[PDB]
């Protein structure tokens, strides 16, 4: 028997161990999720550590079979993963020292408190204390507070641990092969072996850069009428010329402007599409929330939900005594288990949450067929844009009249759809140039571009610029700001934010189009288009089997990221925009800052 | 008047794993097959050569029941000319097969919460098996070249792998009771009429 006959046998056998042994961890998380006790917590850790355990030694038996020698690409997929970054490519010392390191930078970040000055008891934490102020109050003072306090005791204690992270991290990647950390990052996008379809990951950074060059004259007018109306609200904090202050943007670090849009919503007399009374009026519940989602996926030819999924999900808050972590989740268990974890209520949020979850499981069922170890988005920015673009088509007058929860008197004018696509731009643009900043600072600090003694130093300068943000505080080399924020403390990649929102508006528009849908982007919905929906199980089924380049080509028909359909999505934005900003400067000068 | 013990295979307590499917053979007596098929408890009643429509009048020489319990997504397998895990490894019927195939889901009686892992299956052999063959050999199967000594190794898996079935597994996952009528035709007493 060849070498790759011995790996087919060996995956054989990996997948029904790893399917039996990954539901028995997943049912044991279930328990805990939806029911809080300590009995669970350590029933959760007892199954998940055999589960780790199990994927360590099938790592180090499957590196026993080298790739060089496997000409089955799907073979070579599946082992290459398990083959994973091997069980620790360092030493135990090193492997434990950064384990430690990730413990304590999540504590930090997770218990990080923050005491107002004469007080040292009424202290905050990130949640939801300190989020709350940055997310609702408008004193310029009281933001600054948090916005510092929060980076200057709980950033200062990453710093030195972030450092030492940093080290480790490019020890680890080095040793598997990579260039960097970052380098390694981007190997999720990586293709070889296919014609046509092949991708580096060098490339990522090239394309990234490239359609960022074409969103710029968006993000630039976006960014000067957001100035302009700040500057009504604050004028003598805010310069006609300069970046926004960081602590006025309505989060903790800017991350989505969407808490701006009472601030800056163009026409404030025209009120919201807000279909939650009518829900309430015709007492609905969270069956019926999911059973409408449920006949939304129906009506463009994708199955119903599985019997399993109405008997075993928790749609609904568990009660006041059992406890439940009520952050919406998708599961998949595997063996055709198949379960949403929502604690719904009867609103318009959680009419369209419901909806993006869903279509979460209906990408989950798409590729059960798979191997396990394929059983995947294409890459990892697939899954949320399959789930956003539910919301997308969901949320439309359109399809809210046809569900009866909007009236058909009520006609939609202009004002409200710049009302909506500002709002949509204050969240979707707003993190472009965010997500690929942070992103660009950290594949710099793993590359080696950036010194130690200029991490803050750079991190600002690039805020100024790419972003048009400066800090209202002088920040040195004792902060950590960049760790500030969940995913660079809790090691998370961050592109995926960035690849995904381009992927989902070059879904909807090639599904758009699958359901010759007429007139503005931003007002379609691809119900009872089976032509639509057959256009995306067509990806949907291929999990991670195909290249990803493939599998985008197979909805869009194109092979790589493109930013034409998003561009396409807020065109009425971007010509209400550069109308508004005709008496605006537009663009910012990066010397000015609050502080003078 | 002797009547056929079908009770004995269909409402069994425990079923046979597929691997070590149990055989009954079935001998003077009257068979009454329209009960069966006109009994609406069944998710599969297929047959060949043999229609399940009133053809309880015939005789045949010998019936033999088999049984066994799979998941829901291989009872497709049990059929002529089908190929898979359970065909080729745990039970296998020939391409002229003359019979009926009967299945129904039995996740009330063979699932349990935490996983059922009484029912197993063959995954590896050397070979297909020929049709109506057995095989529960425990021998360890060898997939390199290196000799495995009777453990479980590198290159060196125990051949048969447990389904654990567990009550929220979804229906292709769920365990099935089969139940295979097979109909024996020789130059022979023919026996088994069934009125
Ligand atoms: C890679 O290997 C898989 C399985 O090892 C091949 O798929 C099998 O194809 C045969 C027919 O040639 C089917 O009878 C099997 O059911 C298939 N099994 C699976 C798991 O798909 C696949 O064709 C191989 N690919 C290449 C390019 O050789
Ligand atoms: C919650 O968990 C406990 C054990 O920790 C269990 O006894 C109880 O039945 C569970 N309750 C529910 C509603 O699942
Ligand atoms: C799903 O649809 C199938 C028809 O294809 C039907 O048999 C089944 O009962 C439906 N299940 C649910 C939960 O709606
Ligand atoms: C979908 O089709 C049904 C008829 O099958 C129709 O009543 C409904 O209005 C349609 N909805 C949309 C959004 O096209
Ligand atoms: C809405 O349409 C009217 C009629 O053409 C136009 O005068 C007005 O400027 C439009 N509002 C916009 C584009 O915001
Ligand atoms: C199994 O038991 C049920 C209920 O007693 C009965 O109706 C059925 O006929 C039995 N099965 C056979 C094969 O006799
Ligand atoms: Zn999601």
């Amino acid at each position: 028997s060849t070498i790759e006959e011995q790996a087919k046998t060996f995956l054989d056998k990996f997948n029904h161990e790893a399917e039996d042994l990954f539901y028995q961890s997943s049912l044991a998380s279930w328990n805990y999720n939806t029911n809080i006790t300590e009995e669970n917590v350590q029933n959760m850790n007892n199954a998940g550590d055999k589960w780790s355990a199990f994927l360590k030694e099938q790592s180090t038996l499957a590196q026993m079979y080298p790739l060089q020698e496997i000409q089955n690409l799907t073979v070579k997929l599946q082992l290459q993963a398990l083959q994973q970054n091997g069980s620790s490519v360092l030493s135990e010392d090193k492997s434990k020292r950064l384990n430690t390191i990730l413990n304590t930078m999540s504590t930090i970040y997770s218990t990080g408190k923050v005491c107002n000055p004469d007080n040292p008891q009424e202290c905050l934490l990130l949640e939801p204390g300190l989020n709350e102020i940055m997310a609702n109050s408008l004193d310029y003072n009281e933001r600054l507070w948090a916005w510092e306090s929060w980076r200057s005791e709980v950033g200062k204690q990453l710093r030195p641990l972030y450092e030492e992270y940093v080290v480790l991290k490019n020890e680890m990647a080095r040793a598997n092969h990579y260039e960097d950390y970052g380098d390694y990052w981007r190997g999720d996008y990586e293709v070889n072996g296919v014609d046509g379809y092949d991708y580096s990951r060098g490339q990522l950074i090239e394309d990234v850069e490239h359609t960022f060059e074409e969103i710029k004259p968006l993000y630039e007018h976006l960014h000067a009428y957001v100035r302009a109306k700040l500057m009504n609200a604050y004028p003598s904090y805010i310069s006609p010329i300069g970046c926004l202050p960081a602590h006025l943007l309505g989060d903790m670090w800017g991350r989505f402007w969407t808490n701006l849009y009472s601030l800056t919503v163009p026409f404030g007399q025209k009120p919201n599409i807000d279909v939650t009374d009518a829900m309430v009026d015709q007492a609905w519940d969270a069956q019926r929330i999911f059973k409408e989602a449920e006949k939304f996926f129906v009506s463009v030819g994708l199955p119903n939900m599985t019997q399993g999924f109405w008997e075993n999900s928790m749609l609904t808050d568990p009660g006041n005594v059992q406890k439940a972590v009520c952050h919406p989740t998708a599961w998949d268990l595997g063996k055709g288990d198949f379960r949403i974890l929502m604690c719904t209520k009867v609103t318009m949020d959680d009419f369209l949450t419901a909806h993006h979850e869903m279509g979460h499981i209906q990408y989950d069922m798409a590729y059960a067929a798979q191997p396990f170890l394929l059983r995947n988005g294409a890459n990892e920015g697939f899954h949320e844009a399959v789930g956003e673009i539910m919301s997308l088509s969901a949320a439309t007058p359109k399809h809210l009249k046809s569900i009866g929860l909007l009236s058909p008197d009520f006609q939609e004018d202009n004002e409200t759809e710049i009302n909506f696509l500002l709002k949509q731009a204050l969240t979707i643009v707003g993190t472009l140039p965010f997500t690929y900043m942070l992103e660009k600072w950290r594949w710099m600090v793993f590359k080696g571009e950036i010194p130690k003694d200029q991490w803050m130093k750079k991190w600002w300068e690039m805020k100024r610029e790419i972003v048009g943000v400066v800090e209202p505080v002088p920040h040195d080399e004792t902060y950590c700001d960049p760790a500030s924020l969940f995913h660079v403390s809790n090691d998370y990649s961050f592109i995926r934010y960035y690849t995904r929102t381009l992927y989902q508006f070059q879904f909807q528009e090639a599904l758009c189009q699958a359901a010759k849908h007429e007139g503005p982007l931003h007002k379609c919905d691809i119900s009872n288009s089976t032509e639509a929906g057959q256009k995306l199980f067509n990806m949907l089924r291929l999990g991670k089997s195909e290249p990803w380049t493939l599998a985008l080509e197979n909805v869009v028909g194109a092979k790589n990221m493109n930013v034409r359909p998003l561009l396409n999505y807020f065109e009425p934005l971007f010509t209400w925009l550069k109308d508004q900003n005709k008496n605006s400067f537009v663009g910012w000068s990066t010397d000015w800052s609050p502080y003078a | 008047t002797n009547l056929c013990p079908f009770g004995e295979v269909f409402n069994a307590t425990r079923f046979a794993s597929v691997y070590a499917w149990n055989r009954k053979r079935i001998s003077n007596c009257v068979a009454d097959y329209s009960v069966l098929y006109n009994s609406a408890s069944f998710s599969t009643f297929k047959c060949y050569g043999v229609s399940p429509t009133k053809l309880n009048d015939l005789c045949f020489t010998n019936v033999y029941a088999d049984s066994f319990v799979i998941r829901g997504d291989e009872v497709r397998q049990i059929a002529p000319g089908q190929t898979g895990n359970i065909a080729d490894y745990n039970y296998k019927l020939p391409d002229d097969f003359t019979g009926c195939v009967i299945a129904w889901n039995s996740n009330n009686l063979d699932s349990k919460v935490g996983g059922n892992y009484n029912y197993l299956y063959r995954l590896f052999r050397k070979s297909n098996l020929k049709p109506f063959e057995r095989d529960i050999s425990t021998e360890i199967y060898q997939a390199g070249s290196t000799p495995c000594n009777g453990v479980k190794g590198f290159n060196c898996y125990f051949p048969l792998q447990s389904y654990g079935f567990q009550p929220t597994y979804g229906v292709g996952y769920q365990p099935y009771r089969v139940v295979v009528l097979s109909f024996e035709l020789l130059h022979a007493p023919a026996t088994v009429c069934g009125p």
